[PDB]
RNA sequence: UCGAAUCGCCACUUCUCUUAUCCGGUGGGCUGCCCGCCCGGCGCCCAGUACCUUCAUUUUCACAAGAUC
RNA sequence: CGAGUAAAAGAUUAUCCGCGCAAAGCGGAGGCAGUCCGUUUUUUUCUGGGUCUGCCGUUGGGUGGCAUGUGCUUGGCGCU
RNA sequence: GUUCAUAGCGACGUCGCUUUUUGAUCCUUCGAUGUCGGCUCUUCCUAACCUAGCGCCGCAGAAGACGCUAAGGGUUGGAUU
RNA sequence: GGAAUGAACCGCUUAGGGAUAUGUGGCGUCAAAACUUGUGGGCUCAUUCUCGAUACGUGAAAAGGGUGUUGGUGGAUAUCCACCGGCCCCGA
RNA sequence: UCGUGACAACGACAAUGGAAGUACCUUCAUUUCUCGGCCAGACCCAACCUCGCCGCGCAAUUUCCUUCCGGGGCUAACAUCCGGUGGGUACUGUGCGGGUUUCGAGGUCAUGGGGUGCGUGAGUGGGCGGAAUAAAGGG
């Protein structure tokens, strides 16, 4: 219903293959589960078949016709400049940072972990001194309810 | 479970209070009945505790008057000359999940024995495991990964309906109550949430300078 | 049915609900270094086990490749028995001493290709009422 | 199998139709009606400026082809339903005996059919409105539930153990025509 | 009386529904493309990224010689 | 000694009760002195008067109800 | 079968099922498995006689033939042997 | 050692023990192995002795039928006819 | 075969039996006690067995690639396809290699050691010593 469609200039990304995490964009259709996939602006990817259930529809598009040139392809997609526009997605940028954790070398996972602790800890600054006023945690609501109780008695 | 005198007087002078075990709930909605027993056995006799709840929601391969059939051929037997000692029919969804899993342990030894008293299978979500923590489930059983879309199925409290349990009006009473208090409390604690949301936000421009460009190189901020 | 008056508890409740602030669990007490696993059981056929060597399935693992980092690790199975009896360090840390027991081995090699591992219990054989238990793997030797 | 098959019925204009997850509403002069059609496994689309209605089927075989245009009359027999209505006529042939029916508010009572003392009774459902003219005449919005009552009244009265060729009493339904 | 095995926890998780489905929701233009709009967390050694600060002879592994209950 | 409620819902079930939706909010609570305990916030207890609402056990006498030998309710005595 | 192969039947041929008959065999039992019928009592099967529900006829009514789902319930007293 | 079970089938043939690798047979649980492998294709829906699924093993099936669905061959016309396969259904 | 005292426990798999550990008992045997025939861990030499990384030969890479035309085809074209023109100079196969003037690691609770230390307790080594510096054998 939503989904995007599989057709000739619509960019994809590896699911599960050697080339995992790569995108590349569809030239040509044969029967049901086969397509071919280029990316002439990046090392490896030239053209190879992919089946589909190893690809991902994205949502950028570019406008060539089936079985088109190399240089064709590399010509449209500069013009557009889609590359880019995937790299500036939020997808594509939770992927990079995962792969940079994989590579971390054990003390930039210490720099990480501490700057993980400066924000806990001035988040729990920020959101004292909004709980004296305009209380909203359970205890500082309970407090009114503790002061009110005991204004008739004392 | 009823701790006699004896426990209540050690647990006093020793000063422990509570305890709970480690203890994983998972929620068997739209399940494959075969496919969860299945890795649900396996995991029990790995030394998991496993509750399982709403097992009036999981699901057969094929239509309603092909399993209703097969439960009335499989209550066709019994002890001819004493029934009382013959096979025993049980009607409810979760003591048919039980007996499921049964069949797939070794249960004539104490290893298979002990494994099988590790599972509970409630119905529904009771009022004693609702705010014990977060539900999980099995994708490999999940019936959207499982079944394609033009096949019909069984839902098991629709088939163990007609065949003889007595619960289901119970059981989807309770189940409608908890959902409204489930719903209003939830709506509920909405400015908490929210106010921890604006915490950590504008907690950047708080931090020093080096933390928030570590976080961006990571991907967190 | 209560302890303390009604009076001393509403001021002892406000006491306590001021002065509250976000304070949270930190664990900065004695660390784990060592990974946990189950002992499945033993090598076996349809004929029959074999005792002499164990099979133990670890945590976040999954693969063949991750199982071939721990070969040649250290491996421990922890019981308690009913006495004490005799320990390491007996008479220099006489705080050791204790129900407690025992019984190590060595992982030797993979097992099929979903990450379990193949466990040499020393001379003996480790006891079959140990088959559910948790088994400690530790990270060392290191090759790293 | 296909790639694609497709179809597509024109609704006239002050209708409107909206569907969402396979949940049809359509809206007119009389009402409004819905259908559930979860268990159909379709493409459901509509245009709301071109008034169109399409249902596309991906990959099937012959099977999962065959519900598009079972889904589209389905469609169309709403939008039909709810401008100008539905009204079914039925009669009551008797030979010797004179059947009597009598219509009490949403009651119907036929007595006196080939001479039995029994009393038929057929509770009519709300959305059916019926009255009594020789005629007895049913209307309203839904076909389906139109016919299903007059489907009824003509099971309640039947022959048994004689020969059906030579005996030829019943009721019969004899005029089916919107409501304008 | 008891020496014991177990070694994350949270009043941000601890509500619901779908998978032919706007996967955060949501409109418009010309039967698929294009254009807009608004909104799990902590925890791993200064209560916190910063100056300061006791760790031993338990002097090379051994159940953490420490915790929870 | 290996701890899982078809139970409740909070200073981690502790630190009071009632109405209310795991709300908004609205109601009730007797003062004094001692001993022994006490790293705090009107600390934790044990007694003696200290004035008692609600109670148990009574006395007769007037009612009154129940199916009528046995229990009650109204109205005063002092009383725990 | 008034004409009409098939309401109902169906020759000449051909394809099966059952183990409730009788044959064929000789596997178990000869330091022994009590050999017919009746009486009493429980249970199972369906290839359905009656009872329930349907269709069809060479079924006007009545009485019947055939076929399907159906084993829940029922199926007698005597003379001679 | 395998075919759940079996004198005779499959593998292999035997001093008392370790390590390594295989044969027949297997890798959802029982039960060791794809923690339900593939980034490989198709076909099949089976309502009352309940679709199908390890040879030997007649340790159960025939003649004859069915556009149920999926493939071929030969002819007319720009859909029709005749015939033959696969899986499933009746015959049972 | 039975009685008594102490103890061990044990559901229902009739018991008995085999293998391998463990928990409690041992009026049993052997060894050690300031060096030990005890228990662990790491290291060395030899041997065997693995993994990484880097390569070679063969017409295997021409029934092929690329340009310019004529058909043909789709949509305005291109492309799939067929004939010609001039250029040509990670690739579906097959047989193998790589540590000593050094190519990087791992394992043996699955092996022998005096673990270079006394005497006949025989380091055989491209690997331990001494000398020399492209020595013959390939592209
Ligand atoms: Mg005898
Ligand atoms: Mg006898
Ligand atoms: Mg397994």
């Amino acid at each position: 219903v939503k989904a995007n469609y599989i057709r000739a200039g619509r960019l994809v990304r590896i699911l599960r293959g050697p080339r995992q995490n790569r995108v590349g964009v569809i030239v040509d259709i044969v029967d049901a589960n086969r397509v071919l996939v280029e990316n002439p602006c990046e090392q490896k990817m030239w053209r190879h078949v992919q089946n589909l259930k190893n690809v991902e529809p994205l949502k950028f598009c570019v406008s060539i016709s089936r079985n088109c040139s190399t240089k064709a392809l590399k010509e449209a997609l500069e013009s557009k400049k889609v590359l880019e526009k995937y790299a500036a997605t939020k997808s594509a940028v939770r992927i990079a940072a995962k792969k940079a954790f994989a590579e971390s070398t054990d003390f930039e996972r210490y720099q990480l972990r501490v700057a993980k602790r400066s924000r806990a800890y001035w988040a729990r600054k920020i959101f004292d001194d909004n709980d004296k006023k305009n209380p909203v945690s359970w205890h500082k609501v309970a407090l009114k309810k503790l002061l009110k109780n005991a204004k008739k008695v004392d | 479970v009823l701790p006699s005198r004896r426990s209540l007087n050690r647990s006093s002078r020793k000063g422990f209070k509570k305890h709970r075990p480690d203890i994983i709930v998972i929620d068997l909605k739209d399940h494959v009945l075969g496919r969860a027993a299945a890795i649900v056995a396996k995991q029990l006799l790995l030394g998991k505790k496993i509750t399982v709840v709403r097992c009036e929601k999981l699901t057969i391969a094929g239509s309603e008057i092909r399993n209703k059939i097969k439960y009335l051929q499989f209550l066709r037997k019994r002890k001819l000359s004493n029934p009382k000692l013959g096979p025993f029919h049980h009607r409810s969804p979760s003591d048919v999940f039980i007996r499921t899993v049964r069949s797939m342990l070794p249960r004539y030894t104490k290893r298979g024995q002990r494994a099988l008293r590790q599972l509970v299978a409630y119905e529904g979500v009771p009022v004693n495991v609702v705010r014990t923590g977060g539900r999980v489930v099995i994708p490999k059983a999940q019936r959207h990964n499982c079944y394609r879309n033009e096949r019909r199925f069984t839902v098991l409290g629709n088939m163990c309906k007609h065949v003889g349990w007595k619960y289901s009006d119970v059981v989807e009473k309770l189940e409608a109550a908890r959902i409204e208090k489930s719903g209003r409390h939830h709506k509920k604690m909405e400015k908490v949430r929210v106010a921890w949301k604006n915490a950590r936000k504008e907690a950047l421009k708080k931090m020093p300078q080096k933390n928030v460009e570590v976080l961006k190189k990571f991907g967190l901020a | 049915k209560f302890s303390g008056s009604v009076a001393a508890n509403r001021s002892k409740k406000i006491h306590q609900l001021t002065k509250k602030t976000t304070r949270v669990k930190r664990d900065r007490k004695s660390p784990r270094l060592y990974m946990k696993g189950t002992l499945a059981g033993y090598t076996r056929g349809l004929h029959g086990q074999n005792k002499n060597t164990a099979l133990v399935r670890i945590e976040n693992v999954n693969t063949t490749e991750d199982a071939k980092w721990y070969v040649g690790k250290r491996v421990c199975y922890v019981y308690h028995g009913y006495k004490i009896k005799r320990c390491v360090r007996w008479s220099k840390a006489p705080a050791r001493r204790s129900n407690t027991r025992a019984i190590w081995g060595r992982i030797t090699r993979p097992h099929g290709t979903s990450g379990t591992v193949r466990v040499k219990f020393n001379g003996s054989s480790v006891p079959a009422s140990a088959i559910g238990r948790r088994i400690r793997v530790y990270l060392y030797p290191s090759r790293i | 199998m296909k790639i694609k098959s497709h179809d597509q019925i024109t609704f006239p204009e002050d209708v409107t139709v909206s569907v969402k997850d396979r949940i049809v509403t359509v809206k007119g002069k009389r009402g409004t009606l819905t259908k559930d059609l979860r268990h159909l496994q379709l493409d459901f689309r509509v245009n709301k400026k071109l008034r169109t209605f399409t249902a596309v089927r991906w990959f099937g075989n012959k099977i999962n082809n065959s519900t598009i245009n079972t889904a589209l009359s389905h469609v169309r027999n709403m939008i039909t339903g709810v401008t100008k209505g539905f009204r079914f006529k039925v009669r009551f042939a008797y030979a010797h005996f004179p059947i009597s029916v009598t219509v009490e508010n949403q009651l119907v009572e036929i007595r006196n059919f080939l001479g039995e003392k029994r009393v038929r009774r057929q509770v009519v459902a709300d959305d059916v409105k019926v009255y009594r003219t020789d005629e007895l005449v049913l209307e309203g919005n839904d076909l389906e539930q139109v016919s299903r009552e007059a489907a009824v009244m003509h099971q309640l009265c039947l022959v048994k153990k004689k020969d059906i060729r030579k005996f030829l009493d019943g009721i019969y339904v004899q005029t089916k025509t919107n409501i304008e």
